[PDB]
């Protein structure tokens, strides 16, 4: 991020959400849970948006 | 060594030393006038 900070300008943004998961396999663990627990809420922001 | 006693009825020597003291001024005003604005360019870039 360091190489790419806005070198002195008015820091104005867009935010793109890229969370890679909602993967269904026989193994889902706590790893799959902390990820799919964002993904749920994004789907909820779909409702909310 | 014919130099100052009667020779400076002429010109030539005349302006030199004055201009030494004056030319100093012309340079530093121009040097600052080059550098300044383009410092404010990179300050104004920051401020925003």
């Amino acid at each position: 991020n360091e190489t790419l900070d806005t070198k002195q300008k008015r820091q104005y943004f867009i935010g793109v959400l890229d969370i890679a998961g909602f993967e269904i396999f026989d193994y889902n663990g706590f790893e799959q849970l902390c990820i799919n627990f964002t993904n749920e809420k994004l789907q909820q922001f779909f409702n909310h948006h | 060594k014919l130099y100052i006693k009667v020779k400076p009825l002429l010109t030539m020597a005349k302006v030199e030393d004055e201009l030494k003291a004056l030319e100093e001024k012309l340079k530093k005003a121009l040097e600052s006038l080059e550098k300044e604005e383009k410092v404010r360019k990179d300050i104004e870039v920051q401020n925003v």
